[PDB]
């Protein structure tokens, strides 16, 4: 497992749930077994998580309305059956509609919350509509002082683990007193909760050196 | 879940006349409702969508309508080929739910039960059983009575009755009545008869045969 | 033209499992959901769920969770549904259907019958019924076919391989002592019989039996 | 990329000045370009509008690059506005670099 896959919850990484480290060691033999994805500014996400030094995850119910939750795929197989990143919730249509999605998560706690979310890029327009109804999806994740709007883009990408489609991963940090707001007319890969952020001596290293006592 | 209620299990109409099937969603489905026609033994076929819209290839007779949670499938100028079961579906949200179905039934002019009787075959007697078969064909209304007579004596033991869906051409019910016995018992008597009492004649229609 | 070809009839002992297939042809396979619908003789139509083939996303009716599993073979353009831990409650006709695009149903399959019981397959006896010893009582003549003592459903019965359609009445099967029985009548013109050849064709695939019986005059 | 070394692809997106110009060229009113590999992607949306007259044109071309390592694959997807690559530039590592100077070169 790479640190990011452990973060996201790729099934073969599920051992790493809620783990802690001073030093996370990434091996060269690591590989991704789940829905093919990418992280814009991968380096930064990797850094800030490595530095936080904990994967501790705290669940939160978001009030989603009139959409199916827990979408999954055969590209990401958990056990015998189809699956998906454990920390992400794939939302899609209920029947003939994907109601615009507008939700809030205040941070009333003592520390910072790290939210990992995503946008789905379908391969064909058919795939877009079969999932989200509307031909053009969109996701805006915001706080009081900052915002991100991602527009998903339909098109083909190299075949990977079965799919020509992709997921783009994004993150939002919410300080205490701030509020998270998620707004989507579809294509949203929703967070299931937050990762606790810590400061300290933690970091990450790439090495093939055996660990020893 | 959303319940789609079709309160009419059976509808009565006559050819050329107008008929309406009702379906009531138990909570708002908006206008997303489809109507399907299932004929006997075939697969469902699509009639209506968006509650008012005619699917391609569908005759202008069939029209859907909606008011609030009330959906109505209306057929004007009912034909004989229209004999079938009618389902409504809300595709608004998951899970997709269906109505109980409404079987369309026809009323036509009274018709006489053409009667035919048949004796046991050879292959069956070589097998050791024997079955007297009596067909009562193309009659109306559905209500009918068939009585089995052996040597002029009533017999209720071993009768098997099968009625058919109302015919799609002439709109007449028919029914098959088989009468089963052992080989030795069938040879133990001579006359075999069936009498069909129906609305079309004051007295029974009698068909019979003798060994 | 769009076609959904389902698999053959199935008979299964209680507690076993079954895989029904739906083969899609005449449209791009990946562009549409595939739906599964169950029909029992007194329950009408229940929605099992849907699967979107490319990404293998499965969406089930809460009531079928654990009973039913969809899968897709994108190379063979085929969608499979698997039913497990079978009971008699799962005896029904199963349909697969394709939406017009994302919601309401446009195209249906021909259906797959699934029967569940501990019972053994029994081939039918097929008997000719030629009219009584005598002479023409009118302008037409009625002949018949008796298909007796079989299990399970269905059986399929044609006259002259389908060349006689009108004037055929096939009667629904009646169940007596755990064995099904049906009969059929065909009415033709005094001209056409005995002078021409009348034959009834009974097939019962679950028994691997197929027979043709000409009605000979007595 | 079945070769032994990295491929550098240079491609572009065309931004027309008027909608007419968009349609005259690409039919569709809104073009789009997605250039991708196995682990990365770029989607550029062209934007119609006016820019300062330069060498005759109020329209523009935006240049982008994609690097494709051996074993990876390039995939280009466009409903129009794409300025397409004709091939790749070979990538090397070494002591090379670039300097801005007006100093004459001399022997
Ligand atoms: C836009 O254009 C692209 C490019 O043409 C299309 O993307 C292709 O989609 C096809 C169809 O699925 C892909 O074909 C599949 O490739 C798989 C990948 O295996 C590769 O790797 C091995 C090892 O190097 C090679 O030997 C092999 O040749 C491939 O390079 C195969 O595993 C698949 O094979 C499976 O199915 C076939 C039947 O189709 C079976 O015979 C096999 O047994 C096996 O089960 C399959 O061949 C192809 O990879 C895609 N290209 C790329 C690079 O993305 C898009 O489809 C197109 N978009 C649209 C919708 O128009
Ligand atoms: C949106 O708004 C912008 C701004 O108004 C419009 O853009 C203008 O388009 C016009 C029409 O072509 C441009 O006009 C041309 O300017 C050329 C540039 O030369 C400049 O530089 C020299 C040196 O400084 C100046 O002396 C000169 O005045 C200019 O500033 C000229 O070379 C062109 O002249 C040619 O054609 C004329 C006839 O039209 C001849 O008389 C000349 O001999 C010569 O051959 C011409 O004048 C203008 O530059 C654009 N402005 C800018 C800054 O972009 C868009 O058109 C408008 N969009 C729409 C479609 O509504
Ligand atoms: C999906 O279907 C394909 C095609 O029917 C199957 O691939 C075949 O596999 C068998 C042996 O396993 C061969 O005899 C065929 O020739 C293969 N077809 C080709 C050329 O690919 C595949 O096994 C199926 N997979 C599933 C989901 O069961
Ligand atoms: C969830 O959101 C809906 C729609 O805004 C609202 O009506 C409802 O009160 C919310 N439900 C709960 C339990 O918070």
């Amino acid at each position: 497992c790479t640190l990011i896959d452990a973060l996201l919850g790729d099934p073969h990484c599920d051992g790493f749930q809620n783990e802690k480290w001073d030093l996370f060691v990434e091996r060269s033999k690591a590989f991704s077994n789940c829905y093919p994805y990418d992280v814009p500014d991968y380096a930064s996400l990797r850094s800030l998580v490595a530095s936080s030094g904990t994967l501790e995850f705290i669940n939160e119910g978001f009030n989603w309305t009139g959409v199916t939750q827990n979408g999954g795929s055969s590209a990401c197989k958990r056990g015998p059956d189809s699956g998906f990143f454990s920390r992400l919730n794939w939302l899609y249509k209920s029947g003939s509609t994907y109601p615009v999605q507008n939700v809030t998560m205040p941070n009333n706690d003592n520390s910072d919350k790290l939210y990992i979310w995503g946008v789905h890029h379908p391969s064909t327009d058919k795939e877009q509509t079969n999932l989200y109804v509307q031909a053009s999806g969109k996701v805006t994740v915001s706080t009081k002082r900052s915002q991100q709007t991602i527009i998903p883009n339909v098109g083909s990408r190299p075949w990977v683990r079965g799919l020509s489609s992709r997921i783009s991963i994004y993150w939002t940090i919410v300080k205490p007193g701030d509020i998270l707001v998620i707004n989507s007319n579809g294509n949203l890969i929703a967070p299931r909760g937050y990762f606790k952020m810590r400061t300290g001596k933690s970091s990450i290293m790439r090495s093939d050196a055996p660990i020893g006592t | 879940d959303i319940v789609m209620t079709q309160s009419q299990k059976f509808m009565s109409t006559s050819v050329g006349d107008r008929v309406s099937v009702t379906c009531k969603a138990s909570q708002n489905v908006d206008t997303n409702v489809a109507w399907y026609q299932e004929k006997p033994g075939q697969s469902p076929k699509t009639l209506i969508y968006s509650a008012s819209n005619r699917y391609s290839g569908v005759p202008d007779r069939f029209t859907g309508s909606a008011s609030g949670t009330d959906f109505t499938l209306t057929i004007t100028n009912v034909q004989s080929e229209d004999l079938a079961e009618y389902f409504c579906q809300q595709y608004n949200s998951y899970p997709y739910t269906f109505g109980g179905g409404t079987k369309l039934e026809i009323k036509r002019a009274d018709a006489a039960p053409t009667v035919s009787i048949f004796p046991p075959s050879s292959e069956q007697l070589t097998s050791g059983g024997a079955s007297v078969v009596c067909f009562l064909n193309n009659f109306y209304p559905k209500d009918i009575n068939v009585k089995w007579k052996i040597d002029g004596s009533e017999r209720q033991n071993g009768v098997l009755n099968s009625w058919t869906d109302q015919d799609s051409k002439d709109s007449t019910y028919s029914m098959s009545s088989t009468l089963t016995l052992t080989k030795d018992e069938y040879e133990r008597h001579n006359s075999y008869t069936c009498e069909a009492t129906h609305k079309t004649s004051t007295s029974p229609i009698v068909k019979s045969f003798n060994r | 033209q769009v076609q959904l070809q389902q698999s053959g009839t199935e008979l299964k002992k209680p507690g076993a499992s079954v895989k029904i297939s739906c083969k899609a042809t005449g449209y791009t396979f990946s562009s549409y959901w595939i739906e599964w619908i169950k029909q029992r003789p007194g329950h009408g139509l229940e929605w099992i769920g849907e699967i979107l083939p490319e990404i293998g996303m499965t969406n089930y009716n809460e009531n079928f969770k654990g009973k039913a599993t969809f899968t897709a073979n994108t190379s063979s353009n085929t969608v499979y549904m698997q039913l497990s831990s079978l009971t008699s409650e799962d005896s029904a006709v199963y349909y697969c259907a394709r939406p017009y695009d994302y919601s309401w149903f446009a195209y249906w399959g021909q259906g797959t019958l699934v029967t569940v019981s501990a019972a053994k397959t029994t081939a039918p006896s097929v008997y000719p019924l030629a009219p009584v010893c005598g002479d023409t009582t009118g302008s037409s003549v009625t002949l018949g076919c008796l298909v007796k003592g079989y299990f399970p459903e269905p059986v399929t019965l044609t006259w002259n391989s389908g060349s006689l359609s009108s004037g055929v009445h096939t009667f629904p099967a009646v169940l007596q002592s755990d064995l099904y029985t049906l009969s059929s009548s065909v009415t033709v013109t005094s001209s056409t019989w005995p002078s021409q050849s009348i034959t009834c064709n009974v097939a019962h695939p679950a028994s691997s039996t197929k027979v043709d019986k000409k009605i000979e005059p007595r």
